[PDB]
RNA sequence: UGCUUCUGGGUCGGGGUUUCGUACGUAGCAGAGCAGCUGCUGCGAUCUAUUGAAAGUCAGCCCUCGACACAAGGGUUUGU
RNA sequence: CCCAUAUCCGCAGCAGGUCUCCAAGGUGAACAGCCUCUGGCAUGUUGGAACAAUGUAGGUAAGGGAAGUCGGCAAGCCGGAUCCGUAACUUCGGGAUAAGGAUUGGCUCUAAGGGCUGGCAGCCGACUUAGAACUGGUGCGGACCAGGGGAAUCCGACUGU
């Protein structure tokens, strides 16, 4: 429905960019009714969102 | 007779042929869909996001010139639609399109 | 939104302007 | 008796061909080609064969800065022959050949083309390879 | 008719194809395509591209 | 005022109403006068474009450079299938026009011509010519259809044949069939009407109606090319790289005085799909169709007297945008109008035609049979197998 | 222009033609040479064989009667 | 909080204007152009179907090479680096990258250019320069970056406004 605070919030918790926020797509109203960073370090907590790797850049 | 799975060769060259670099994927995806339209007579078709990665595989210039599709018309779930079936569309990893039939594969 | 001004004026077709000119 | 066939075309007014004898000259300036009637914006253009008006350009003193007659030989645009080949040499050529027909100098360096050469016999008489 | 062979690849030229070319000091030379004509403008070797007449005389072909 | 450097006009005005074409098929305008010292024949043939490749042939002509040598000429290749004669039509001569006095046609008439007359066949329940053919195997219709034709022994003028083209052995998508009107001229209108009569439900070959070295007339609709600019249509002058508002265009239409822009003004508009007859078109050669004897069928169409091979005029994968030719057809100097599948009337010549390139006798050496998709290099099939040698694939 | 005479279009595949020019992998006492162990083993652009090979080929190219499903359908209207 | 192709000024979510800081990897002389990583975005007041004419922005053309035009307008040629070589004239500083040539790819080697510890020995870290061989369809500053040149006449010395 709406997860762009949700991801903002994420972004501002993990201390990166909402470019590495990944949110689940299946549990999508467990992440919506959240609205709260201590709620999502307990999405964080609970894995239901996980920071993605960086995009790979090789020197080889 | 109406739950059917079975294979498919799409020739997308012969259906790309003429437009512009920057929507020939696009309008891939349009072909394949008539495809499905044709063969299988549901206008509600539903195309898989790994045959979408297919053909986004290379480029949005260089699509791949034949391309094996498992197409599939199914019985409707729920969400009743006046569609009474669907047809899923599903990519298949296929080595060389060399003398490949269209094969009729059971359940 | 307040009410727009009018048309402003822009010399258009003076001597300045080689577009159209008169028998001189 | 038998007449020439029209062929490509591709030296107008203001080509420098090189002039095949030993007279002297290096270039012939093109000014003009005789035998053309005429038409707007159309340049006066010399195949294989053809009697042109030419300037030495660079050469001897004594040929420079007065127009003299010339045939051209050799051209570098394709041109079709009647039997349905297209022969087509490496440079544009032409030699310095006065009002009746006779030429200037004795020897000519490199072929000579056979549209040419049944055109003009003095020309194919001087030229030892034909096409 | 004198079907005449061409001059960088060693094909059968035909009298309604070809281009014939003719140098300054004399060889004149056949060829079938503008292919045979770019290559001996370029001037490579028949022998060494593949697809040629000499390539597989000289390869035993 | 005037034009400091005269020029000649770009275009001609007798051919200015350059619309598109209302009809598809080739229509004569102007058929052969007849006379009575003739014996009767056919005057116009309706044939298909096929395509188009090389001749060989010796130059019979005296005091030219190019006599007696062997010179290349484009051809077309026509397929002129034989075409079923499904009627009859008689032209009664009034101060007012030639008009249509009654048109007969015939009792067994084919699909293929059961096809023209209508605009949807697959909604159609084909019920055409059905009361028609009931007149056939009937005492009073017999009678009537006598007093038809006695009528028109009397009262006709000019007698021309309907002929429909045979589609079914043609290689093309369609399958309906072109109708045409081809004048007979030769003997009396009683003669005339008894010979169409016994040529009436019958094929017309083009050895009948055509030969060799004869020349003919060509009608057909331009190839089309679309809606195109003045340049591209009446190509005209190109203006300079430095205009404003265009340079493909025509600079100045006409002057202030005639207010209005006269008709032969270039203007940009239709160019192509244009109903043409050219005239003074050679037949090199009327070849022989596919025909089975002895088991194995005889192909060798391309085959003269000097060549002695035994292939087709169908070359290497075929004709490019037509098919195979299987049928019968004809061979003509030069080009003719029209694209590829494009239907194509032949005509006799209408100019009593004596001249010394005209009345030339056309001995063939070599016809190219070489693959016109691409660059062809070899003839036939067994030459090029011959040349490359065992494959891969073999 | 085509849309059920067990017949017809279309899709795929197969050949025909043609474009470029010899694919990946494997093998080679072929390879300017270099390093290591007492002739062998590794790096190595390039060359040869497989291999006129590999790839594309109607979107407006040519034949298939080989597999596949489809095709006796829907709507508006017109009378002497 | 915005701090600018949407939070400011231009009548506006206006291709305009507005003063600063932070500043990765490769290629490369470079903070040039091109690709990528962190960060950001949905193509800049909309989409769908065909690819007609005239357009706008890019290009390509056999043969001729300015014959077009008021006028080489526009486009194109040359372009980086290394080794040669460089004229008239001059205020001797310049002209000058004058003009005119050759080479440039990949791979495999050789030589030269150094520190620390106890003419010698041991242990280590750097990018360059030069030369040779082999090899690719003579292709090699392969994209990008990137001077057309010469001889004269008039005016203004010039840099600048
Ligand atoms: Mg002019
Ligand atoms: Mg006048
Ligand atoms: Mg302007
Ligand atoms: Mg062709
Ligand atoms: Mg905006
Ligand atoms: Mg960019
Ligand atoms: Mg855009
Ligand atoms: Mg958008
Ligand atoms: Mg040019
Ligand atoms: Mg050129
Ligand atoms: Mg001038
Ligand atoms: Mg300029
Ligand atoms: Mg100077
Ligand atoms: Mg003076
Ligand atoms: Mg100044």
């Amino acid at each position: 429905s709406m997860l762009r605070l949700q991801k903002r919030l994420a972004s501002s918790v993990l201390r990166c960019g909402k470019k590495k926020v990944w949110l689940d797509p299946n549990e999508t109203n467990e992440i919506a009714n959240a609205n709260s960073r201590q709620q999502i370090r307990k999405l964080i907590k609970d894995g239901l969102i996980i920071r993605k790797p960086v995009t790979v850049h090789s020197r080889a | 007779n109406e739950v059917v799975t079975r294979e498919y060769t799409i020739n997308i060259h012969k259906r790309i042929h003429g437009v512009g670099f920057k929507k020939r994927a696009p309008r891939a995806l349009k072909e394949i869909r008539k495809f499905a339209m044709k063969e299988m007579g549901t206008p509600d078709v539903r195309i898989d996001t790994r045959l979408n990665k297919a053909v986004w595989a290379k480029g949005i210039r260089n699509v791949p010139y034949r391309i094996r599709v498992r197409l599939s018309r199914k019985r409707n779930e729920d969400e009743d639609s006046p569609n009474k079936l669907y047809t899923l569309v599903t990519y298949v990893p296929v080595t060389t399109f060399k003398n490949l039939q269209t094969v009729n594969v059971d359940e | 939104d307040p009410v727009p001004y009018q048309p402003p004026f822009l010399c258009q077709w003076g001597r300045h302007q080689p577009a159209w000119k008169p028998l001189m | 008796s038998g007449a020439k066939f029209r062929i490509s075309l591709g030296l107008p007014v203001g080509a420098v061909i090189n002039c095949a004898d030993n007279t002297g000259a290096k270039n012939l300036y093109i000014i003009s080609v005789k035998g053309i009637k005429g038409r707007l914006n159309r340049l006066p253009a010399a195949g294989v064969g053809d009697m042109v008006m030419a300037t030495v350009k660079k050469g001897k003193p004594e040929l420079r800065k007065k127009v003299h007659p010339a045939v051209v030989i050799r051209q570098r645009k394709s041109y079709r022959r009647k039997d349905g080949v297209f022969l087509y040499f490496e440079d544009n050529a032409g030699v310095i050949v006065n009002n009746k027909g006779e030429m200037k100098g004795s020897a000519i360096t490199g072929p000579v083309a056979k549209e040419c050469a049944d055109l003009w016999p003095r020309i194919a008489s001087n030229a030892g390879s034909i096409a | 008719m004198k079907v005449e062979l061409c001059s960088f690849s060693g094909y059968k030229i035909y009298p309604g194809h070809g281009r014939r070319y003719a140098r300054t000091d004399g060889k004149v030379f056949q060829f079938l395509n503008a292919k045979c004509e770019s290559a001996f403008l370029s001037k490579r070797n028949p022998r060494q591209i593949n697809w040629t007449v000499l390539y597989r005389r000289k390869h035993k072909k | 005022s005037h034009r400091k450097f005269s020029a000649p006009r770009h275009g001609s005005l007798g051919f200015l109403p350059r619309k598109r074409s209302s009809r598809h098929r080739g229509k004569v305008k102007s058929f052969p006068k007849d006379d009575p010292s003739k014996p009767v024949h056919l005057t116009a043939f309706l044939g298909y474009k096929a395509g188009m490749t090389h001749i060989v042939r010796e130059v019979d002509r005296p005091g030219s450079k190019v006599n007696k040598k062997e010179v290349v000429e484009a051809v077309t290749i026509v397929e002129t299938p034989p075409m079923v004669v499904v009627g009859i039509v008689g032209y009664v001569e009034t101060p007012r026009g030639l008009r249509t006095f009654k048109t007969v046609f015939a009792e067994h008439i084919s699909d293929e011509c059961k096809r023209r007359f209508y605009k949807n066949w697959h909604k159609s329940k084909k019920k055409a010519f059905t009361k028609y053919c009931k007149k056939w195997q009937d005492d009073a219709g017999k009678r009537q259809l006598d007093k038809d034709f006695s009528s028109m022994k009397k009262y006709c003028q000019v007698i021309r044949v309907l002929a429909h083209t045979q589609m079914r052995l043609l290689p093309l998508r369609q399958k309906k069939a072109h109708l045409m009107e081809i004048q007979v001229n030769g003997g009396t209108v009683a003669e005339k009407l008894d010979w169409a009569r016994e040529r009436l439900e019958q094929q017309v070959p083009v050895s009948q109606v055509f030969g060799q070295d004869e020349m003919i007339d060509v009608i057909g609709v331009t190839k089309g090319k679309g809606y195109k600019g003045v340049t591209s249509r009446w190509h005209t002058k190109k203006l300079p790289r430095k205009t404003h508002r265009g340079l493909r265009k025509v600079a100045c239409i006409g002057a202030w005085h005639p207010a209005r822009v006269a008709f032969s003004v270039a203007r940009a508009g239709q160019k192509g799909y244009h109903h043409r007859t050219e005239i003074n078109k050679k037949i090199y050669k009327i070849g022989q169709g596919y025909l089975i004897k002895d088991g194995k069928l005889i192909k060798n169409n391309a085959s003269t007297d000097y060549d002695l091979s035994d292939k087709s005029i169908n070359p290497l994968g075929g004709f490019v945008h037509y098919g195979e030719v299987t049928n019968d057809f004809v061979m003509l100097k030069g080009c003719v109008v029209g694209t590829k599948k494009r239907v194509l009337t032949l005509r006799k010549s209408l100019l009593v035609q004596t001249k010394r390139r005209a009345l030339e006798k056309i001995d063939l050496k070599f016809i190219d049979t070489t693959s016109k998709f691409g660059h062809g290099r070899f003839q036939t099939v067994e030459e090029k197998k011959a040349f490359m040698g065992p494959l891969k694939k073999d």
